C-alpha cells in the first residue's frame, strides 16, 4: 500500500527543492542557449523586447531583484534608467550605464568601475557578461553584502582582516560550493531515508502478491468463508473459543474420555516402574529356573555348585539306569 | 585526472562519510528497527493470536491429543502382560495352584538350599585342612 | 439131568443180539468224543482268553503302582535343571518353610538363657578357696629351705612352675585354632537329624514288606501254571479208550482154528 | 560567502535554518508524516494477522481433523464392545479395572522392590521377621 | 561518542600521538609553544593568517611565552560571544567543541583559498556553474540513495547494535526495548510456530499410533471383544479371588494362626 | 477130539465178551454194572459213551464244590506261601536278569519243570487236588469249571489285592506319604506315640538335650576363653582376700618369686577343669574327615534303598516280558500237536470190515449151544 502516496510524497520531497529549478534549473538552460547564442539573436532582440520585454517579458527580473531591493535600490535606477531611453538603450546605453551606475555605487563601483572601462567596446558581445554581474549577487544578497562588510569583528580580525583581508571580493565563488555541501549536508539524512523505504517500497510490491491479495481474499470471500469453516467445526473446534465450552469440549473429551481414562489412566502411574518386570520378562521366561537355586550359589557358593553336579550324575545314574532302562 | 579524483573526494563527506559518523548515532537506526520490528510486530501480533490459539490448541494438543496419547499408549500394554496372569489362569485354575506357589518358593527356595551347602563343607574341610597336613 | 440146558436160552434170545454187535457200534463212538472234542474246545474257548487276561490281570501290577514312581526316578537327569525350581517348590512346601519359621530360629533363644551358667559357674569357688591354703603352702617352700633366701630373688620360682608353663601355653594356644572349627557344627549337627529322620520313616516300613516281597508274585506265578497242568491232564485218558479197538481183532485167535 | 565570517553563522543559523529547509526540512516534516503512514500500513497489516490466523486454522484444521474423526471414529469401532458395554458403564467399568488392579500393583511392587533391595528389603522383612520368631515355641 | 575524536585527531599527528593522555590537558600547552615548535606541519598554513603576531612573536622572543600568555585572552577575544560559556567546559572534555570550533575554521580556509582560485577561472565558470550541477548530481544522487540499500547492509554490520538505540530511546524504543527483551523471551515459542505448519505431520501421527496400536490388536482386540463378554461375568466371582493372596499365606497358617492371632491383640 | 474145543468154545466165547469190557477198565467197571443185569442192558455201554458228556451236565451240579474248592485251593498256596519264598522269588529275580541268553527254551521245559517238582513238593496241597481230578474232572468238573474259569479267576482277586498290598501300597506309601507329610504330618499331633514317628521322637528327645547345649558345643573351644578370663578374675578374688594375704607381704625378701608360684595353681586350675568340654569334640575333630562321608552316607542309602526299588520295578517289567513267553506257552500248543497227530492218523477203516465176519464167525456159535 500507499507508495502512489509515498511517490507523491516523494514528488513532494523533490518538489521544494526542484520548485526553484523551474526557474534556476529549467528556464536557464533556454537562455543559457540564448545567452552563448546571445550575439546572434541580441540583433533582432533590441528592437521589440526592449520596450516589450522590459515591461512584460524581463520584468520577472525585477521579481528576483525584489528581495535585494536594499541593494538594488542602486539598481533600481537600472531599470528606472532603461525605461527613459529606450530608444537608446537598444544598442548604446547598455554600456555607458555601467559608468552611470558607478558613479552612484561608490561601495559597489569596485565592479562598475571595473566594468564601464571594458564594456565600450565589446558591448554587443561584453553586455552578456555585464548580465552576469547583476545576476552575480542576487542569491549573494542573502550571504554576501552585510556577512563579508562584517569582517571588522575581534574574532576574525587577527585571521581574516589580515591575510584573508585580501579575498573580500573573491569570496563570492565560496558561496555557491556551500549551498553543494548544503545539500549533501541536506542529503546526509534525506538519502539514508530515501535509501531504505525506496528498498521497502519493492517489499510492499510484495505484501501486494502475498499480504494484500490474501487480504483482498480476506475481505469478501474468506470472511464469508469464515462463516463456512467454523459451522462444521463447532462440533470439534469451534465450541472452545469462549471458554465456558472450552471445559463442555474436554467434557465431551470427557464424555469420550468416561471409559479411556477409567481404564488406561488406572496404569498410569504404575507403567513408567512397570519396566522393571519387562526386565523381568526374560529373565522369568528363562533365568527362572536357573536363579532360583543359583541365588545363593552364583553369589558366593560358586564353588560349591561342582560336588552338585557330581553326585547328580557319578553316583546316581546306577539308580535312574535301572528306571532308564525301563523308561528307554 | 587525479586533481579530478581528489575534487570529486570532498564531496562524499558531505553525503557519504558523514551519515557513517553523523546518521551513524542519527540515521542507520532505520535499518536497525524496521528488520528486527518487522520480525517482532509479527510475532507480537501472534502472541495474542497465540492468546486467542491456546483456548483451542490447549484443547487438541493436550485434551484431544495427549489425553487420548495417554489413553492409547497403554491399551497394548495390559492386553499383553496385565491380562495374561489373571484373566487366561481362571481357565488354568488347576495350575493357579501350582503357579502361584512357585513366586512363594522363589522367595524360599535359599531356605533350601543348605542342604547341598552342608555337603560341600565336606570338599570345603577337606581344601581348608590340606595346609594342617603339610605342616 | 433132563432139563439142564433149557432156561437160558429164552432170555439169550435178544440178550445174545448185541455181545459182539457192539463191534458194529466202534463207529459209533468216536462221533460221541468228537462230539466232546467241539464240547471241550468250546470250553477252552472260556480258557482261551483268561491266560491273556490273567497275564493283564497282572498287567494292572505294571504300570499303575511300579512304574508311576520310576516315572520320577526315570526323569530326575531330563529336566534337573529346572528340577531345582519346580519339583523342589512342591517338595519346599512344609519342610523349607518348618526351617525356615522353626528350625532356623530353635537355637537363638536358649543361648543366653543356657550359657551363661555352664560357663561362669564351673572354676569360681576352686579359684575362690585356693588362695588360703597356697598361703599354706608357700611357707613349706620357704621354711622348710631357708638357707635359699640369698637366692630366693627371681630362679627360684621355676622349681615347681617348669613342669606347668609350657603345657599350659598348648593348651591355650588351641583356642585360635579352633575358632573356625566349632562354629560350624550345630548348623549341619541339626540338619542331618531331621534329614535322617524323615527318611528313615521310609527305611522303617521297607524294611517290613520284605516279608511280604515273596507274596507279591510268588502266589501269582503258581495261578498260571495251576492251568498249565489242565493242559497236562488232557493226554492222561487217551490211551485207554483207543485201547479197545486194536485188541478188537485179536478175537481171530481161535476162529482161525475153527475153519 | 558567509564561510569566512562562518563564526558569525550562530547569529546567521537561524538565517542558515532556511539552507535546510528547501532540501531538508522538506525531507523530516514529511517523514514525519511517513511514521503516520506506516504506522497506517501496519493498521492495515496487523488486521490482516489476526484474520489469517482464524480464516487459515479454521479452514487448514477443518479438512484434516475431519479425516482423522473417522480413525478416532475407527478408534471408537476398535471400543465397539465396549460401546455396547456404555449402556452397562456402572458394570463393565469395574471388571477392566478388576483386570488391572490385581496386576498394576504388582508392577509398581515387581519394579520397584529389585531396584530398592539394597534398602526397601529391611522395611519388608520387619513385618514378615516376627512370624519366624517361632522357633523359641518348637522346642518350648 | 565526541571523546573519541580527540584521540583520533592527533593520532594522524605523527608527532603528537602519543601525548594523547595529556594532549586535552597540554592543548594549550601545545598552542602555547608547540603551536610553532611541533605545530609547523599541518597548522601552519592556518597560522599563515596568524603571520602578523607571529612575526611580532619575533620581535617579543625574549617573552613570547609571556606574550603568548597576553595573546591567550586573544584565543577568548576569538570566542567572546560564541563561547565564554564553554570556555570551562572546552579545556577538558568538551575540547571537541572547540575541535567543532576548530574544524568551523578548517573548512572555511579551505573554502576560502577555493574561493581566491576560482576567481581567476571565472572567465566563463559562472556560465557553467549555478547551472551543470542542479542536473548531474541531483539526479544521481535521488538513485544513489539505492546506492547506500545494498551498503547499509555491510558497514552497518557492527554498527546495528550501536545505533538502534541512541535517538528512539527517549521516545519510542523507552518501552520497545523492554517488549524486545520480552519478545525475545517468547522469540523459541514463535519459532515453533514456523515449525507449527509442519505441525500435522505430527499431529496427524498421534490419532495413527492408535490406530497402527488396533492394528497390533488384529487378533488381541478380537479377542478383546470376547473378553469383555466372556470374562465380565467372570470378574464377578474374581473380586472373590481377590481375598484368595492373603488367603494363599493363611492356608499354611491356618492351623498356627490361632496361637498367631493373639498377639494382633496384644499391640 | 476136537469136538471140545467147539464145545468149550461156545463158553469162551461166552467169556470173550468178558473180556472185551476189559479192553477199557473206566468202561470194564461201568459195562460189568449193567452187563451182569442184563446183556441188552450191557449195550447201555455204548449209550454210557454218551453219559460221559452227560456227566458233564452233573458237574453243573457240583460247581457248588468248585467255588468251596477253589477257596481253599488258595487257601492251600497262601499258607505255604513262606516256602513259595525260595522256589519263586528266586524263580522271579532271575528268569530275565540271569537266564535270558536261555530262558525262551529253559523255561517251559526246565525252569517250569522245577517250579512243578516244587509244587509237587511245597504245592503238594494242590496237586492231589487236580490229580483226583485228572480222571473225574473233565467228565465231570471241566463243564463247571470252564464255565466258571472267570468267576473263579476273578473271586480269587480280592484276596490278592490284600496281600498285593506289598507292591499296590508301596507306590501309595512311597508318593501318597510325601504328599501326605506336608499337609497331614505338618500338623502331626504334639509328642507323637506312633512307631512311624518314633524316629523323629528320636530326634524330639535328641533335640531336648542339643538345645540346651547348643551354643557351648559350639563353644567348647571358648569354654576356657571365659575360664581364661576367670584367671584374670582370680587377680580380683586374690585382693579380696587381701586381709590373709598380709602375711606374704611381710616377707618382702621373698616376696619377689613367690607370686609365679602361686602361677602353679594360677594355670592348672582353670587348665585340668577345661579338659572335660574339649574332650568332647577332640574325639570326632580327628576323625571329622571321615565321619563326614558317614553322615551324608545315610542320605546315599536312602538313594541307594531308591535303587535297590527301581531296580525291582524294572526287574519287574523283566518277567512280564517273560511273562508275555508264558503266554507264547499257551500259545506254544505246537509242542503236544504230534502227540494229537497220532490221535487222527490211527483212525482208519480197513480193519472195521474184517472184524465184522469176525464177530459173525464168533457170534455164530452162540446159537449152537442148544446141543
Amino acid at each position: 500500500m500507499t507508495m502512489d502516496r509515498e511517490k507523491e510524497r516523494e514528488l513532494e520531497l523533490e518538489s521544494a527543492m526542484y520548485t526553484n529549478c523551474l526557474l534556476l534549473g529549467l528556464d536557464p538552460n533556454v537562455i543559457g542557449l540564448g545567452a552563448s547564442n546571445g550575439t546572434p539573436r541580441v540583433g533582432l532582440f533590441r528592437h521589440s523586447n526592449p520596450k516589450l520585454g522590459e515591461q512584460l517579458l524581463y520584468f520577472i527580473l525585477s521579481s528576483l531583484r525584489g528581495p535585494a531591493q536594499s541593494s538594488k535600490d542602486f539598481d533600481k535606477v537600472w531599470p528606472i534608467f532603461d525605461s527613459a531611453q529606450s530608444r537608446d538603450f537598444r544598442k548604446v546605453v547598455q554600456a555607458i550605464i555601467s559608468e552611470l551606475e558607478s558613479q552612484g555605487a561608490l561601495p559597489r563601483s569596485n565592479s562598475r568601475v571595473s566594468s564601464l572601462a571594458t564594456c565600450c567596446g565589446p558591448r554587443f558581445v561584453e553586455l552578456l557578461w555585464q548580465l552576469s554581474l547583476h545576476a552575480l549577487r542576487e542569491v549573494h544578497r542573502r550571504t554576501f553584502p552585510a556577512d563579508v562588510a562584517s569582517n571588522p569583528l575581534p574574532s576574525s580580525l587577527t585571521d581574516v582582516s589580515f591575510s584573508h583581508a585580501a579575498t573580500l571580493l573573491p569570496v563570492t565563488k565560496a558561496r555557491i560550493v556551500l549551498e553543494r555541501r548544503r545539500f549533501l549536508k541536506n542529503a546526509e539524512t534525506a538519502v539514508q531515508r530515501q535509501a531504505m523505504w525506496s528498498n521497502l517500497a519493492h517489499e510492499m510490491t510484495a505484501e501486494f502478491r502475498g499480504l494484500c491479495a490474501e487480504e483482498a481474499y480476506l475481505q469478501q470471500e474468506l470472511e464469508k468463508l469464515n462463516d463456512l469453516r467454523n459451522k462444521v467445526k463447532q462440533e470439534g473446534e469451534v465450541w472452545d473459543d469462549l471458554v465456558s465450552s472450552s471445559s463442555q469440549n474436554s467434557h465431551l473429551v470427557s464424555k469420550a474420555t468416561r471409559l479411556w481414562d477409567s481404564i488406561m489412566a488406572r496404569k498410569g502411574q504404575h507403567e513408567v516402574l512397570a519396566s522393571g518386570p519387562i526386565e523381568d520378562l526374560i529373565a522369568h521366561r528363562e533365568h527362572r529356573y536357573r536363579i532360583s537355586g543359583s541365588a545363593l550359589l552364583a553369589a558366593m557358593d560358586q564353588s560349591s555348585q561342582v560336588p552338585r553336579a557330581e553326585l547328580l550324575s557319578a553316583h546316581s545314574d546306577d539308580s535312574a539306569s535301572l528306571a532308564d532302562d525301563k523308561e528307554l | 585526472s587525479i586533481a579530478s579524483d581528489l575534487g570529486f573526494a570532498v564531496a562524499p563527506p558531505p553525503s557519504q562519510e558523514e551519515l557513517q559518523s553523523f546518521a551513524s548515532s542519527n540515521g542507520e537506526r532505520g535499518d536497525d528497527l524496521i528488520r528486527v520490528l518487522r520480525e517482532l510486530s509479527v510475532v507480537q501480533r501472534k502472541i495474542a493470536d497465540l492468546q486467542v490459539e491456546l483456548q483451542g490448541r490447549k484443547d487438541d494438543k493436550n485434551v484431544a491429543h495427549l489425553t487420548h496419547v495417554g489413553e492409547m499408549q497403554k491399551k497394548i500394554e495390559t492386553l499383553s502382560r496385565i491380562t495374561q496372569i489373571l484373566k487366561d489362569v481362571i481357565q488354568n485354575k488347576d495350575r493357579i495352584i501350582a503357579r502361584l506357589q512357585q513366586p512363594y518358593s522363589l522367595d524360599c527356595i535359599p531356605v533350601e538350599a543348605e542342604y547341598q551347602k552342608q555337603f560341600s563343607e565336606l570338599l570345603m574341610k577337606a581344601a581348608s585342612d590340606y595346609g594342617a597336613l603339610t605342616a | 439131568l433132563s432139563a439142564r440146558n433149557l432156561q437160558m436160552n429164552g432170555v439169550l434170545g435178544r440178550l445174545a443180539s448185541t455181545s459182539q454187535e457192539l463191534a458194529h457200534y466202534h463207529s459209533g463212538e468216536e462221533d460221541g468224543i468228537y462230539l466232546a472234542y467241539s464240547d471241550f474246545h468250546a470250553y477252552l474257548a472260556g480258557d482261551s482268553a483268561c491266560t491273556k487276561e490273567l497275564n493283564q490281570w497282572f498287567a494292572k501290577q505294571l504300570d499303575t503302582g511300579p512304574y508311576r514312581l520310576v516315572a520320577e526316578e526315570g526323569k530326575s537327569k531330563c529336566s534337573w535343571v529346572s528340577l531345582d525350581d519346580t519339583s523342589n517348590m512342591l517338595r519346599d512346601l512344609e519342610k523349607s518353610q518348618h526351617q525356615r519359621v522353626a528350625e532356623l530360629q530353635r537355637l537363638r533363644s536358649i543361648f543366653g538363657t543356657s550359657e551363661r551358667q555352664w560357663i561362669e559357674a564351673q572354676v569360681e569357688n576352686a579359684k575362690q578357696q585356693a588362695i588360703l591354703l597356697t598361703l599354706k603352702s608357700q611357707v613349706t617352700s620357704v621354711e622348710a629351705h631357708i638357707h635359699f633366701d640369698l637366692h630366693s630373688l627371681r630362679r627360684k620360682h621355676a622349681d615347681l612352675v617348669e613342669e606347668i608353663s609350657t603345657l599350659y601355653q598348648k593348651e591355650e594356644k588351641l583356642l585360635s585354632e579352633t575358632i573356625p572349627e566349632l562354629c560350624w557344627e550345630l548348623a549341619q549337627l541339626q540338619d542331618t537329624y531331621i534329614l535322617q529322620g524323615d527318611y528313615d520313616l521310609k527305611v522303617m516300613r521297607q524294611e517290613l514288606y520284605i516279608s511280604k516281597q515273596k507274596v507279591f508274585i510268588n502266589h501269582l506265578v503258581n495261578q498260571l501254571a495251576r492251568h498249565q497242568f489242565l493242559k497236562l491232564a488232557c493226554q492222561l485218558e487217551k490211551k485207554n479208550m483207543l485201547g479197545a479197538f486194536s485188541l478188537l481183532k485179536v478175537i481171530e485167535s481161535e476162529l482161525q482154528g475153527y475153519l | 560567502e558567509d564561510v569566512h565570517q562562518l563564526r558569525l553563522l550562530h547569529n546567521r543559523y537561524l538565517q542558515w535554518r532556511f539552507a535546510i529547509a528547501r532540501a531538508e526540512s522538506v525531507m523530516y516534516i514529511q517523514r514525519l508524516t511517513s511514521e503516520e503512514t506506516l504506522f497506517n500500513v501496519w493498521h492495515a497489516i496487523s488486521e490482516l494477522q489476526d484474520h489469517v490466523t482464524r480464516q487459515r486454522i479454521g479452514l487448514q484444521q477443518l479438512k484434516l481433523e475431519i479425516k482423522l474423526n473417522s480413525l478416532l471414529n475407527d478408534q471408537m469401532v476398535s471400543l465397539e464392545d465396549w460401546a455396547t458395554l456404555e449402556r452397562d458403564h456402572v458394570s463393565s467399568l469395574v471388571g477392566a479395572i478388576s483386570d488391572l488392579e490385581a496386576n498394576t500393583l504388582r508392577l509398581p511392587a515387581t519394579g520397584g522392590t529389585k531396584a530398592d533391595t539394597e534398602s526397601l528389603k529391611a522395611a519388608m522383612s520387619s513385618a514378615l521377621d516376627v512370624m519366624q520368631a517361632m522357633g523359641s515355641s518348637i522346642w518350648s | 561518542m565526541a571523546a573519541k575524536q580527540m584521540e583520533e585527531i592527533q593520532k594522524k599527528l605523527r608527532l603528537l600521538s602519543y601525548p594523547r593522555a595529556n594532549a586535552p590537558a597540554q592543548s594549550l600547552l601545545f598552542a602555547g609553544m608547540e603551536r610553532y615548535a611541533l605545530l609547523e606541519w599541518l597548522f601552519f598554513k592556518l597560522l599563515g593568517d596568524k603571520s602578523p603576531f607571529s612575526q611580532q612573536n619575533l620581535q617579543g622572543d625574549a617573552g613570547v611565552r609571556d606574550e603568548e600568555t597576553v595573546r591567550i585572552q586573544y584565543l577568548a577575544e576569538i570566542a567572546k560571544f560564541l563561547g565564554i560559556t564553554p570556555t570551562v567546559d572546552i579545556e577538558a572534555i568538551q575540547g571537541h567543541g572547540t575541535y567543532e570550533d576548530r574544524m568551523e575554521m578548517l573548512r572555511n580556509i579551505v573554502d576560502l583559498v577555493e574561493a581566491s582560485l576560482f576567481s581567476d577561472n571565472q572567465e566563463w565558470s559562472i556560465d557553467e556553474q549555478v547551472a551543470k550541477d542542479i542536473q548531474l548530481i541531483d539526479a544521481i544522487a535521488e538513485r544513489q540513495s539505492l546506492i547506500f540499500s545494498e551498503e547499509c547492509k555491510l558497514f552497518p554490520a557492527d554498527v546495528q547494535i550501536q545505533s538502534i538505540y541512541p535517538l528512539p530511546d527517549v521516545s519510542e524504543l523507552e518501552t520497545k526495548l523492554s517488549e524486545q527483551a520480552k519478545i525475545l523471551s517468547n522469540l523459541q515459542q514463535k519459532v515453533d510456530d514456523l515449525a507449527a505448519k509442519h505441525a500435522y505431520n505430527p499431529d496427524e501421527e498421534y490419532t495413527e499410533v492408535e490406530s497402527q496400536l488396533r492394528a497390533r490388536l488384529e487378533s488381541f482386540l478380537e479377542t478383546a471383544r470376547a473378553f469383555n463378554t466372556i470374562y465380565t461375568k467372570e470378574i464377578r466371582p474374581w473380586t472373590h479371588m481377590m481375598e484368595v493372596p492373603q488367603l494363599h499365606g493363611f492356608g499354611p497358617a491356618a492351623n498356627r494362626l490361632l496361637e498367631a492371632y493373639n498377639m494382633l491383640l496384644k499391640f | 477130539a476136537y469136538d471140545q474145543q467147539c464145545d468149550e468154545a461156545t463158553r469162551i466165547f461166552a467169556e470173550y465178551h468178558k473180556r472185551l469190557q476189559v479192553y477199557v477198565n473206566q468202561a470194564n467197571d461201568a459195562q460189568r454194572s449193567v452187563n451182569s443185569s442184563n446183556e441188552v442192558l450191557s449195550s447201555l455201554s455204548a449209550n454210557s459213551e454218551r453219559e460221559a458228556v452227560y456227566s458233564t451236565v452233573k458237574g453243573t451240579k457240583s460247581a457248588d464244590d468248585v467255588i468251596l474248592m477253589e477257596t481253599t485251593r488258595e487257601r492251600n498256596i497262601r499258607i505255604v506261601c513262606d516256602l513259595l519264598a525260595s522256589r519263586m522269588i528266586e524263580r522271579i529275580r532271575n528268569s530275565f536278569p540271569a537266564y535270558e541268553g536261555n530262558g525262551i527254551c529253559s523255561l517251559p521245559e526246565l525252569e517250569t519243570a522245577k517250579l512243578g517238582f516244587e509244587y509237587d513238593g511245597e504245592i503238594t496241597d494242590e496237586m492231589k487236588t487236580v490229580i483226583v481230578n485228572s480222571l473225574r474232572g473233565p467228565p465231570l468238573l471241566l463243564q463247571a469249571i470252564a464255565a466258571y474259569t472267570l468267576r473263579i479267576k476273578t473271586l480269587i482277586s480280592r484276596e490278592m489285592e490284600k496281600i498285593d498290598v506289598r507292591a499296590d501300597a508301596e507306590m501309595l506309601r512311597y508318593k501318597f506319604e510325601n504328599n501326605r507329610v506336608t499337609d497331614n504330618s505338618s500338623s502331626d499331633v504334639s509328642s507323637p506315640s506312633n512307631n512311624q514317628l518314633l524316629e523323629r521322637q528320636k530326634a524330639h528327645v535328641q533335640q531336648f538335650l542339643a538345645t540346651e547345649d547348643a551354643l557351648n558345643k559350639a563353644a567348647e573351644a571358648r569354654d576356657l576363653c571365659h575360664k581364661f578370663i576367670n584367671r584374670l578374675h582370680g587377680s580380683a578374688d586374690t585382693a579380696t582376700h587381701s586381709f590373709v594375704g598380709g602375711t606374704t607381704q611381710s616377707g618382702s625378701n621373698l616376696r619377689q618369686f613367690e607370686l609365679d608360684v602361686w602361677g602353679k595353681e594360677r594355670e592348672a586350675a582353670g587348665l585340668r577343669a577345661s579338659l572335660n568340654t574339649l574332650l568332647s569334640e577332640i574325639q570326632r575333630l580327628n576323625k571329622l574327615c571321615a565321619e563326614r562321608k558317614e553322615a551324608e552316607d545315610s542320605l546315599k542309602k536312602k538313594w541307594k534303598k531308591i535303587e535297590e526299588f527301581d531296580a525291582r520295578r524294572s526287574e519287574l517289567e523283566t518277567i512280564y516280558t517273560t511273562l508275555l513267553k508264558a503266554n507264547m506257552d499257551a500259545v506254544a500248543f505246537w509242542n503236544q500237536q504230534p502227540l494229537a497227530a497220532r490221535e487222527y492218523a490211527s483212525a482208519t477203516v480197513i480193519p472195521a470190515s474184517e472184524v465184522v465176519v469176525d464177530i459173525s464167525n464168533s457170534a455164530k456159535d452162540f446159537i449152537e449151544k442148544e446141543v
